[PDB]
């Protein structure tokens, strides 16, 4: 269940990165040494995702069925496979961070891997 | 010997740098082991290397020596402390390399009568007859206090852009804020004294004549370190520094004050100094304390107000 | 006998070095077997050799002996502990080599009346009539506590550059942080006593006269080891040390305190000391405990505050 | 599958080394004694690869067909044969490291072998 | 009789060296074959021989016996266990050689009265009329447990340098850290009993009177072996031992426990003790177990906490 | 009990956000550096909820039974699962804020998670 | 004792709000920036409560026993649990306001919480 | 193919020894009792060879044609005849070491023989 939470946090970070086209929040998350830095990124990335939801540029979908998130940014279309974190996942993840900030680095490494694979595939098709 | 422990509070700081990734300039970080009520933990905390402090101290010593008429080396006149390591430095200065072991002392004296920096900070020559001289000033890394369960330090990144009328210019800078602590040691009883064993060599009389001035200059050079004139990126990221606590001990026997990690580290070091003087059969032990945070000190302790008074008292 | 177990906490440390690869200076590492809830595992952890501790102890003993008037060898006067192994050392000092086995004792006495270091730390002579003397102080490697499932130690590399106005100067240094533990044992009942079996030889009266002073100096020399004056690279990488727990046992029979790996190693060693005194028909067993981490100690145990008090009590 | 994961991690390290012209990350990876050091290198090398992807100096290709990665650095062209690791490969590799840090040394030795062979071939053709 | 199986944990250790090659001191290793799914793998694993343990046991017995006034041989008072082997050894002690076979027993008794070590340790005299005496204590090789599919043992080489001011100084030492297990047997019932048929010779009454004291000393000497006072290179490479599991059986008939190479070796030995007592018509059978790694024990066993209690119970 | 208080404050913030269609109060709450800013948001959000109660657009309910709050806004229907804070929860939460303003960030992060999940589900059904 | 005074104050403001059906006095109290505004509301709310007392529409009671105030307004029945402030509580509260107007915001937030909970329960019943 | 792999590893060790003028890595390789010691030497020798490649002091060539490696340790020019190991040879050699550390001793003995013959000729 800890790995599932970390994977859902990594999906949130990857969606926020692909939508904003900025690595800055993922960099801050993977370099965090305190719960303050982690929590600030968790808010700021969800605030970016909230704008994408309100603009209908971020939407949940199913793809062949697996749960996925469609992201439209600057005329590029991306699809992240998996769920976004629940409020309980954020709370349980913050408790994991209060024990060991290592889990922020693990989620950041996964998020960057998701984003890199999607960006590589999108450039190849173009 | 003169041994000191100093506590500083610095905000919005970037004086030490490391390798950069992309458009991001990183701040030096190190692992620390800290004790909490739940056991022991490992954390990553920004730190500052001691080599910058040594460079600042040596530059201030160069300035003071040039002002007071003491000899300064040709290469050391410019702020480049290669000293006498390579053969190019020897050729530039004009000192013959040692022939055998028995000549090594002579070479040391020749190095010691030309540059005060080589005398104080030590030097190394590698070759057929290697020559070594350990530094007379010892410093360490600048680490924030590991007090309690929460480390009083923070690091973040900041965004900057360069303006241009024809876009074709964006970078990031790491900034930290912490409560740093560091300790230093300086043995003034070995300044202007040769270290290589051997026979008497002409030229030691001049060293004996200049010993007092060299010791005075070495003591004066600590003002820059105790004031806050060190580190880089001071042109646009000038830090805000404020002294909080300082302990200085002058002894005739080896001694090490307690690190500035606990709130009570002055009473403990004073008691340890008294007991060490009692047990080691010493003949001199003095302590000076500067306090600006209202923590426990003790009894029968001289209390100062600034750092200049401490420097004057040490000189006298 | 005096047997001690000591726990230290050190951060941003590099006192021991090994062979270098490229522009990287490496820190000594050793394998350790550790027990976890899943079984047994093998890990690689930075360590510090005991030879550096022995060298520091011997240097402090040399200083104390020179200050107190005890004889010191010519080669041992300089900090080079070759002792009397080779023939060159014997020629420099001026001691004739042993002729046969029956003369060996005489040679030992001649070595023993000139250098206290040979008496305390032992020595070896190889030849037609080899002579051996085991050291009276025993130390070991400095290993971090193997408590729990996670080792409280970390090692990393740091980047450094040398400035130059004409580039044509980059190196890396390994830095570690850990919670070290180590134990020691010295037998003061055999100091200034010949070890080679034989007949009485003139000169033992002087040894009997100086036995008390030699024992006092040997006991005093432990202050440097218990304080933290050991290791290299102290000029620019001065470590931050802080004592956490110390147990010292004085007995008339062989005994070994528990290693400082578990949180409860004082009550166990006190109970074992009591039972060992009961079973081995001893006549003296005393314990001293210094605690600064608030762990369980026991009942009826003398509690000290610093290390100087312990040294004074041991001397008295 | 463990050898395939190690081989894909070695390809990532070799691509990052050839693009950055710096052995420092491979040195850190092969000398790692903790999961912290390994994870830090896995982030930093992927961050270097991400910059090369954004600059179009790192691209996936096929070569005669085998999967490959083209790397352009300082006017030199290199081709690493094989796939880059997935997010799942990074996660499974980190689990292997949590059991035995030996796998970081194995991946580092393979990465340096790939980079050395490519650098030797490129110097010979020049 | 007394039988024992003990499990040990040792870190950063070098006790038993072997022939030196070049400038390197090597550890003692033996080959083992490990079973894998792919096949078989041959691995070299460090070991400790059974002669160093015997030497340590004999030295401890000498030290204990000389305190209680029991007779000790001249060459055995010095730590040189040549024993009464050849004519030169007998000349120093002052014992006439045996006359013929029929007198052999007498000679034994005389030897048995002039040296306790020759009794418990055993001796052999080569000559026209040889006499024999098997050792009363039996020890085995110390080999780490081959449990599971992994061998918890390593072996590395460490590099050491001596400092000199006139270079014209390098050596290597092998260090290891394993999880050792060893077993031993002792027969306190046969102590102070001659081992040759014939008629009783004058002087056996002294042996009958001294039987109890000799048995007590022999039992006491096991404390040194069970505490870790064996091996060499303890001056600079002092190891760090620890006790994990221990099973000791006291019976009135031959019996031995299972080797400590499996994770469950106490239940098996208890069941086998019951089964063997069932068939051999024994009367006394007691088992003492010390457990620290939390393995299954069984039922019908007294659980101790230290080694001193074990020695007390064995003596009682 | 501290987590239950924070969760009830997060439910109040989420109800106020969904009813007002404005993130401004949640943004102010999560960025608060003083007890003044936190207390001002706690009043303003309860004042918005009070208007929704008086209009019968905010009502307590049970849903399959779990306690919930129904919110009607601009013809959209939302359901937040959980209780609203009591006066004692507000007072105990203000005491927690007087010790550490971190708890306002925790409540804000939870509130935004609740609101985002509900908005995503409502857009998918449409 | 400061919290008890603030609580009794809340209770007075909540009784005045439930009886008048107007939030205006609580709004004025929670937005006060001077002792003048606070003192004016303390008079005006007590003047409203005095009319309710004279009409026998506001009465003190005990409820299972806890002290309470019954309020009858527009055919609705409300019960506020707790005591009304004494003359000494008003004087001590005004002294607290002369030190820090924050205490008026605290009392206003508590009063609105009491009133909201009572109004929600009354709407649910039936 | 096992002997070809061992021969290519021996060529790598000999090139590293001739370039560094140090036997220490070959001594460590020939005395290895674990996969750790062997793998550490395989990295360190390749790191030395990488520096020689970057300095253009180590280069592949052909000599009369046989594949060879030229090594300049300054004016001291050496030529080792044969190929350097591939990444697959290192991986297959490490698998051989995981079965039997004897193969490290065999490669070390061959490497020292190559280096000695070249130093004698020079």
């Amino acid at each position: 269940e800890k790995e599932n939470i970390i994977g859902r946090i990594a999906n949130l970070l990857a969606v926020g990165f692909l939508y904003s086209e900025s690595p800055t929040l993922v960099d801050r998350f993977a370099n965090a040494l305190s719960k303050e830095a982690v929590t600030k990124v968790l808010y700021d990335v969800q605030r970016i995702v909230q704008m994408g939801i309100d603009r209908s540029e971020i939407a949940t979908t199913t793809i062949t069925d697996y749960p996925a998130v469609n992201v439209n940014s600057s005329g590029a279309k991306y699809t992240v496979v998996g769920y976004l974190p629940t409020s309980q996942d954020i709370e349980d993840f913050l408790r994991m961070i209060e024990e060991d900030v290592y889990y922020a680095r693990k989620a950041g490494a996964l998020a960057m891997s998701i984003a890199n694979r999607i960006k590589l595939g999108s450039k190849q098709s173009k | 010997m003169i041994s000191g422990s100093v506590r500083f509070l610095v905000n919005l700081e970037s004086l030490n740098g490391v390798e950069s990734i992309g458009n991001l300039t990183k701040h030096r970080t190190a692992p620390v082991v800290l004790k909490t009520s739940t056991g022991y933990l490992v954390r990553y905390v920004p730190v500052i290397s001691g080599e910058a402090l040594a460079h600042a101290y040596q530059a201030s010593l160069v300035d003071i020596a040039k002002k007071e008429g003491l000899p300064v080396g040709s290469l050391s006149s410019q702020y480049e402390f290669i000293k006498f390591s390579t053969d190019e430095a020897l050729k530039i200065e004009g000192i013959k390399e040692p022939k055998d072991y028995n000549d090594a002392r002579r070479f040391e004296v020749e190095v010691m009568l030309k540059d005060v920096i080589a005398d104080v900070g030590g030097f190394m020559y590698a070759g057929g007859a290697p020559v070594r001289r350990t530094s007379r000033i010892k410093l360490g890394y600048m680490i924030p206090a590991l007090r309690g369960d929460e480390i009083p330090a923070q690091l973040e990144a900041q965004f900057h852009v360069r303006f241009s009328n024809k876009p074709v210019a964006i970078f990031n800078v790491e900034v930290s804020s912490a409560l740093y602590t560091f300790s230093f040691e300086l043995d003034e009883d070995l300044i202007a004294v040769p270290s290589t064993f051997g026979e008497k060599v002409k030229g030691e009389e001049e060293l004996e004549r200049q010993k007092a001035k060299r010791v005075k200059s070495a003591i004066k050079a600590l003002y820059s370190l105790l004031s806050g004139n060190f580190g880089g990126k001071r042109s646009r990221f000038l830090p805000s520094m404020k002294l909080m606590s300082l302990v200085v001990t002058k002894t005739d026997f080896p001694f090490m004050p307690e690190p500035a990690h606990d709130d009570d580290y002055i009473k403990t070091t004073i008691m340890r100094l008294g007991k060490a003087k009692g047990v080691l059969n010493g003949n001199l032990a003095k302590a000076y304390v500067i306090n600006n945070e209202g923590i426990e000190v003790g009894e029968g302790v001289t209390v100062l107000s600034t750092v200049e008074d401490l420097v004057v008292k040490l000189e006298e």
